């Protein structure tokens, strides 16, 4: 649904 | 013979991947020379991941905020800026695996090398291409941010993409290495959807002509058309229109092949009509866009299996 | 999000490619330590392609006859040995960029990148499956002998094939790396063919799991059967038998998704009986059959996309 | 119809 930034926590 | 998603060998860019964390934020970064690039996205935090202004959050940091490293060893960030959504951090210690390079923006329909990267180790390769709506149908999971993707000319690699997010459709977006979005993209978690994509026509008929190449030749037909006909039943079927440049383009494989491009054009019309009626191409049961013209030649045998 | 044919990062396998010439033939060569591998065709004469007793051959050769150049350094080769259908070349000088490495062969049904090579220098990187009957369906020209396969597991190098040749049907023959080949084939150009192939019904089915995970449910149904009518209806496909052992590797794969094997076998056998009615799936239009299990686990995300 | 190994000369 919505944008997903693929950084790492 | 034989005809596969080739990608170009990653080595001259494996040695340029490095790990990037800032908080608790870690993604990928690529070290050319004295500079690390990444995602500007590593500084953003958690709750501002909605609307993030990033000039607001880079002037909260100092160099010693940013942790770099090269497999076991830490650079120490001399130096940081901002550069639209891609992020330069000066580090003390030039590359020395630093290959000749360039930073060059593609065109939709253009393919490269995806070198997929976690924690700043590479994991995988793969070849695709920049859509007419400016996604690329990637493979990518958390912490791949930063990734880039590339074309090798001559030892010379230049770098094209930056990977940055994931849309809803499942599909990939990002930069090209000055930080610029391909498309109409942003580097927030917002609704922003892929648009309509179209299938990229120069590409298809390249991949026809491998085809040829490689002994598939049961599609082929005695009809030819003209450039406009063709081009009414393209559009009808959500293709790119074909120009003379692409025919030009498409000139050294149809001499090749002895096929010429109008007379391929009546092939795909056909098939775009018929179907493939339980019949493969290439080892394909679909019309294969991923492939440009220059990509063709480079894997085919210069001579035609006749 | 997302599923591509990806390949392991090939560095670690272009800083050992190196090329050999003896007399007018040349080819690639692997480089490991003090010693290069490379196929033993490169000693054979244009007019013993037929039929050429190799131990003859090596026997008429010596150490200088045999021009071994990395990049643009040339190795001095100070002794030569055959090992079954690879020819070992011990040179003067240890590669420096030798990785951990190891000499496994494969399976069929299990999959490798190659690293597609020409003039000792690396042209391209992809990944295939060593088919049922041991031929692979590569990309390789003229030249490309000597190329190796292998699949990297924490920065260690598990080569598993070195390419000798293509048969008539334009599919390709080779050896592992201490010479033996896979498949009933031989180094000498005569009437050799491929035998029959199979599908590996495994393979197709983890991809059937990758397609779930990333949100292809379309070919799903209520439906369970037993591991015997499954095979029953397999066999009339030229599908492999599924064995429990299969089973169990889908496992993991099967607990993900919430999928037991044998309902995702049903949807197999639909697919099989019915096609798939214009429908794709991870944008193939025929069932794909050269990712493993373990290949899925490693590029799909740990949590399915619910 | 024939084998071909890929070696170049």
């Amino acid at each position: 649904l919505l944008s997903q930034l693929q950084g790492q926590s | 013979s034989g005809f596969r998603k080739m990608a170009f060998p990653s080595g001259k860019v494996e040695g340029c991947m490095v790990q990037v964390t800032c908080g608790t934020t870690t993604l990928n970064g690529l070290w050319l020379d004295d500079v690390v690039y990444c995602p500007r996205a590593v500084i953003c935090t958690s709750e501002d991941m909605l609307n993030p202004n990033y000039e607001d959050l880079l002037i909260r940091k100092s160099n010693h905020n940013f942790l770099v490293q090269a497999g076991n060893v830490q650079l120490r960030v001399i130096g940081h800026s901002m550069q639209n959504c891609v992020l330069k951090l000066k580090v003390d210690t030039a590359n020395p695996k630093t290959p000749k390079y360039k930073f060059v923006r593609i065109q939709p329909g253009q393919t490269f090398s995806v070198l997929a990267c976690y924690n700043g180790s590479p994991s995988g390769v793969y070849q695709c291409a920049m859509r007419p709506n400016f996604t690329i149908k990637g493979s990518f999971l958390n912490g791949s941010c930063g990734s880039v993707g590339f074309n090798i000319d001559y030892d010379c690699v230049s770098f094209c993409y930056m990977h940055h997010m994931e849309l809803p459709t499942g599909v990939h977006a990002g930069t090209d290495l000055e930080g610029n979005f391909y498309g109409p993209f942003v580097d927030r978690q917002t609704a922003q959807a892929a648009g309509t994509d179209t299938t990229i026509t120069v590409n298809v008929l390249a991949w026809l002509y491998a085809a040829v190449i490689n002994g598939d030749r049961w599609f082929l037909n005695r009809f030819t058309t003209t450039l406009n006909d063709f081009n009414l039943v393209a559009m009808k079927y959500n293709y790119e229109p074909l120009t003379q440049d692409h025919v030009d383009i498409l000139g050294p494989l149809s001499a090749q092949t002895g096929i010429a491009v109008l007379d391929m054009c009546a092939s795909l019309k056909e098939l775009l009509q018929n179907g493939m009626n339980g019949r493969t191409i290439l080892g394909s049961a679909l019309l294969e866009d991923e492939f440009t013209p220059f990509d063709v030649v480079r894997q085919c045998s210069g001579v035609t299996f006749q």
